[PDB]
RNA sequence: CGCUCGCCGGAAGACCAAGGGUUCCUGUCCAACGUUAAUCGGGGCAGGGUGAGUCGACCCCUAAGGCGAGGCCGAAAGGCGUAGUCGAUGGGAAACAGGUUAAUAUUCCUGUACUUGGUGUUACUGCGAAGGGGGGACGGAGAAGGCUAUGUUGGCCGGGCGACGGUUGUCCCGGUUUAAGCGUGUAGGCUGGUUUUCCAGGCAAAUCCGGAAAAUCAAGGCUGAGGCGUGAUGACGAGGCACUACGGUGCUGAAGCAACAAAUGCCCUGCUUCCAGGAAAAGCCUCUAAGCAUCAGGUAACAUCAAAUCGUACCCCAAACCGACACAGGUGGUCAGGUAGAGAAUACCAAGGCGCUUGAGAGAACUCGGGUGAAGGAACUAGGCAAAAUGGUGCCGUAACUUCGGGAGAAGGCACGCUGAUAUGUAGGUGAGGUCCCUCGCGGAUGGAGCUGAAAUCAGUCGAAGAUACCAGCUGGCUGCAACUGUUUAUUAAAAACACAGCACUGUGCAAACACGAAAGUGGACGUAUACGGUGUGACGCCUGCCCGGUGCCGGAAGGUUAAU
RNA sequence: GAGGACCGAACCGACUAAUGUUGAAAAAUUAGCGGAUGACUUGUGGCUGGGGGUGAAAGGCCAAUCAAACCGGGAGAUAGC
C-alpha cells in the first residue's frame, strides 16, 4: 500500500519541571 | 508504579454515564453544552 | 476482680482488665438484638461532625428495656451478659408470662434473682418503681426525666442517684456528678446503683486497645500549623495564646450551657 | 402458536463454514444465520415450518461484528445471530 | 523443522475476575509498523471461530449507600427523609467424566446424572398471608485427632540387556488412571427424649415459639468428612500394528494392586479459649387470621412440557490491562510435582514455558558489575561510607542492670561428613492376616507380619577444610533523646517530630456540650457524668515549688458610664 | 497456650549505598534493610468537594497539579515593568 496515511499529533507535553540544583545565596 | 486510571466500567458508568448525568441539573446542563457543541459520543457510556 | 497483666510484653506491662466469671460465655440472646452500623463520626451530610471516632470492633445492639411497662409480673435474672454499646453489664431477666428481655444490671444482682417492676413492688435492687412510692435517700438508677419516656439518668457503670428530697410533683435528685436536678414524681426508676462499678479501674495499657474501641488519635492542636487549629505553628514548641476549640472558643473554664428551657429544673448546678 | 408471519422473518440465510458442513455431516445440525431478536423458540418452530423437517434443540450463540478500515475510515459489521439446529434423524435441508 | 546447549518451575507454568475488545485460527502479502533483516508477527488483507436448564450474568435477598410518593424544610435551584425502591464485594438451585475443532467446550458428542417450575390420579385431607416463631446467622486466636488430595516405595504389567570396563539381576525404563450421582451411614460434633395439662408473652390468634408444672425413658434426634459398594465386563490405558505424505491419523491395547508418608485442603460455620463480644434480609421449615367448602389449594407417587435471554474467541504478572512505547515498573483470586531443607526460603530439576527482535569482531584507556591479593590493618574518611566478617542445629555456658518479664542467641565454647556395629533398621510411628466376644458389622479386645523410621554412643575411615554449595546474626563498652509496637513530608527530611497508654484541667443534665447545616435535620449516641467533647502533657519511678500585678476565664453587681426605645 | 512477643518468606513498606539522571522507569534497579496476628494488609463497592474535604500533623494529600485542585467564564483583569 503506497498511499501514505499518516498520523498526527498524539499527546501533550509531560513535564518541562525539571531539575533546580544551583544558587549563589540562600 | 500504581498510575492514576485503574478502569472500572462500574464506576465510570456511575460517575460520569448518562443517567448519572440525567439525575442533577448540573448534569443535564453537561449534556445541553454536549449537544450545542455536536459532540459525537455524549457520555461514557458506549 | 481487677487483675494486672503480667508484664511479658510491652503494651502489656500496663494493662489491668476488669474480669468477671458471672458474665454468659456464649452468643447472646438472638430476638433482642439488632444491626448497630458504625458512623465515623460522620452525618448525614458525610462530614466529620465528632472527631476521634471510627474503626474499632463490629459491634451487635442490644435492646435494652429502659422503661419497664411489664408492671405487676415478677421475672427472673438468667444470666448476666457483657454489652459492647455501654459501661454496664445488661442481665436477662424472663418474665412470668415467658418473654426475655434485656436490663441493666444493679449492683446486688445476680443470676436467680428476682425483679419485679410496678408500683406495689418491694425495695430491693433492680425492682422500678415510680418516685412516688421509692423513699427519700434511697440510691436509685435508670432514672427516667420525663414520666413514661425511660431511664436516661444513672446509666453507666458504677452510677447511682440520690433521691436527696421529695414534696409535691417533684422530686430532687442530686446526681452523679453532683447536681441538685427536679424530676417530676411519675418518673420511674431502678432501685440500687449499676452495676459494673469496676470499670473505672481498668487500664487500656496500649494504644491499639483504645483503637479497637473506636477512638482513632487525637491530633494536639499546638502540634498542628496556623491554618488547622488556632494554636498555631511556630518555630519550635510554641503557645502564647489563651486555650481554644478548633474553632477558637475557649476551653479551660468557659461555660456553654445555654438552656433556659431547662433550667427551670435544675436547683443547683455542680461545683 | 407463533403466528406465522414472525416465522417468515427469523431464518436470515444457511451458513457455510466447514465447521458448519461438519456439523451437517457428523451431527445432524444447519447452521443458520438468524435474526438478531430470534429466541430458540422462534428458530425451532420457524424450520419445522418452513424446513419442513423435524427439529430436536437449537443451539444459538450471536457473532459479534468485526470491526475494518475500508479505506481510511474505521467502520464496524454488523452482530449477527447464529444458530445451531440439531434435527433429529431425517435430513432434507 | 531437527539435534544439542542454556534459562524459569511458589514462575518467566497452568487458570479465573477485572480491564481490553478479535489481539484467537487459517490462507495470504512484507510498503509502513517491528529500534536490525524477516520468508516472520499481537502488522496489512480475506475468510473462519465463541453452541449452556446446571458455569457467570440476569434473577430472588438484602449491607454500606443512593434515590425517594406523600412529608418537613429552603430567595429560586434545591436539602433532608418516611413508606418504598435500588444497590454486592455477601446470602438463595441444580453436571460430572471421557471424546472432540486448525480455532469452542462443565456448552458440542457418547456415557451417567441431577434441579426447579408449569401440567394429568390416590387415600386421608385445612388450606390460606404487606403477619408470628424458627432457621438462615456469621469474632479473633489456638489445639489436636479423623482423613483426603498428593507423593514415595514395593508388587504387578509392558519393554529393555547396553557406541567405553561391568550389567539375566535382586538390573534399567515406562505405566500402574477413573468422576459427579446414587447407596450405606463412621472418625467426629451437637443435643436429654416424649406425651399431657395450664397461660398476663410473641398487637390479634396460633394445635408454632416462649413459659409453667406433670407422668414415662436418658438407649432419641440432628449433624458429619472420609471409607466401602455402585457408576464401570464401560471409559482411559504403556506399547506394538495394517494406516500412511510415516507428519500424523487410524485399528488395537497389558497391568490398572498394596503399604507408608501427607497437607496451609476437608471433618470444622466444629472443639477449646479470649475480650475487643463479633452483618442483614430472603429461599427454607412452621404457626395461624381475614378468607374458604367433599370448591380453592395442600400432600405423595407417576406422567408430561419447560428452563428464556445475554456472556462464552483471546490476553491476565502481560507485547492484548494501567504506565505516550512490543516500557527492567504496577496489577485481585486460584493450582502448586521431585531431591535436599524447618519452609511457599534456597539450590538443582519435572509438567510446562522460554533464550528477553540488532549482530560479528577485538580484547586499549576509562566507566559500570564481580573475583582474588604480599605485608600492614581504619593509617581512609565528615563518618568503618562501601566492602570484608558473623551466620545452622544440638548441648554446655552467660554479666552489670532490671519495671523481675527481661537483658539473652548476652558474651563464649565444643560437637557435626561417610562407613560399620549396638539393632542384617533401634526408640517410635503404622499396622495385616490370625485369635477371641457382642447391640454379628465401616465393630471391640488381643495380636504384631509387613511398611516406615529418627536420635544417640562406640569403632573405623576420608580430605587443608564435613552447618563444606546456595542459604544464614558482627559482637561488646559508655552516653544524648524518645518509654515502648506504631505514624509521617507519594517524588531529596523517617527523626528527637506525630501518635500512644497514662495524667490533669475544663466543658457537658441529655432536645447534652460540641460539630455539619440560611433551615429541616444529622452526627455525638440508639450513648447519659465510671459518659461525652475540647485542651495540654505523654509508660513507669520520685516529684509538681513561688507569683492573681498583666492578659483571659469564673463569680459578684452597690456604684460610675452606657444602646435601641 | 497469651502477646500492637521473637526469627523469617509471601505481602506491606522504604533506612543505606552504588547505578541510573537526553533513564528500562516523569522515583526505578541491584545488593543489603524495617514490619510481618496486627494501631496489619488487600480486593470490590460506597461516602466526604475546593477557603472545602481528609489529615497518628508534613502545608500532607485531594487524578504525575496543592500555603487553596481542575475546567469554563468575568477576560483582551491589570502590568508606572
Amino acid at each position: 500500500p503506497n498511499l501514505q496515511p499518516y498520523f498526527s499529533r498524539c499527546f501533550s507535553t509531560p513535564v518541562w519541571i525539571s531539575q533546580a540544583q544551583g544558587i549563589r545565596a540562600g | 508504579m500504581k498510575r492514576t486510571f485503574q478502569p472500572s466500567v462500574l464506576k465510570r458508568n456511575r460517575s460520569h454515564g448518562f443517567r448519572a448525568r440525567m439525575a442533577t441539573k448540573n448534569g443535564r446542563q453537561v449534556l445541553a453544552r454536549r449537544r450545542a457543541k455536536g459532540r459525537a459520543r455524549l457520555t461514557v457510556s458506549k | 476482680a481487677v487483675v494486672k497483666c503480667k508484664p511479658t510484653s510491652p503494651g502489656r506491662r500496663h494493662v489491668v482488665k476488669v474480669v468477671n466469671p458471672e458474665l454468659h460465655k456464649g452468643k447472646p440472646f438472638a430476638p433482642l438484638l439488632e444491626k448497630n452500623s458504625k458512623s465515623g463520626g460522620r452525618n448525614n451530610n458525610g462530614r466529620i461532625t465528632t472527631r476521634h471516632i471510627g474503626g474499632g470492633h463490629k459491634q451487635a445492639y442490644r435492646i435494652v428495656d429502659f422503661k419497664r411497662n411489664k408492671d405487676g409480673i415478677p421475672a427472673v435474672v438468667e444470666r448476666l451478659e457483657y454489652d459492647p454499646n455501654r459501661s454496664a453489664n445488661i442481665a436477662l431477666v424472663l418474665y412470668k408470662d415467658g418473654e426475655r428481655r434485656y436490663i441493666l444490671a444493679p449492683k446486688g444482682l445476680k443470676a436467680g434473682d428476682q425483679i419485679q417492676s410496678g408500683v406495689d413492688a418491694a425495695i430491693k435492687p433492680g425492682n422500678t418503681l415510680p418516685m412516688r412510692n421509692i423513699p427519700v435517700g434511697s440510691t436509685v438508677h435508670n432514672v427516667e426525666m420525663k414520666p413514661g419516656k425511660g431511664g436516661q439518668l444513672a446509666r453507666s457503670a458504677g452510677t447511682y442517684v440520690q433521691i436527696v428530697a421529695r414534696d409535691g410533683a417533684y422530686v430532687t435528685l442530686r446526681l452523679r456528678s453532683g447536681e441538685m436536678r427536679k424530676v417530676e414524681a411519675d418518673c420511674r426508676a431502678t432501685l440500687g446503683e449499676v452495676g459494673n462499678a469496676e470499670h473505672m479501674l481498668r487500664v487500656l495499657g496500649k494504644a491499639g486497645a483504645a483503637r479497637w474501641r473506636g477512638v482513632r488519635p487525637t491530633v494536639r492542636g499546638t502540634a498542628m500549623n496556623p491554618v488547622d487549629h488556632p494554636h498555631g505553628g511556630g518555630e519550635g514548641r510554641n503557645f502564647g495564646k489563651h486555650p481554644v476549640t478548633p474553632w477558637g472558643v475557649q476551653t479551660k473554664g468557659k461555660k456553654t450551657r445555654s438552656n433556659k428551657r431547662t433550667d427551670k429544673f435544675i436547683v443547683r448546678r455542680r461545683s | 402458536m407463533i403466528r406465522e408471519e414472525r416465522l417468515l422473518k427469523v431464518l436470515r440465510a444457511p451458513h457455510v463454514s466447514e465447521k458448519a458442513s461438519t456439523a451437517m455431516e457428523k451431527s445432524n445440525t444447519i447452521v443458520l444465520k438468524v435474526a438478531k431478536d430470534a429466541t430458540k423458540a422462534e428458530i425451532k418452530a420457524a424450520v419445522q415450518k418452513l424446513f419442513e423437517v423435524e427439529v430436536e434443540v437449537v443451539n444459538t450463540l450471536v457473532v459479534k461484528g468485526k470491526v475494518k478500515r475500508h479505506g481510511q475510515r474505521i467502520g464496524r459489521r454488523s452482530d449477527w445471530k447464529k444458530a445451531y439446529v440439531t434435527l433429529k434423524e431425517g435430513q432434507n435441508l
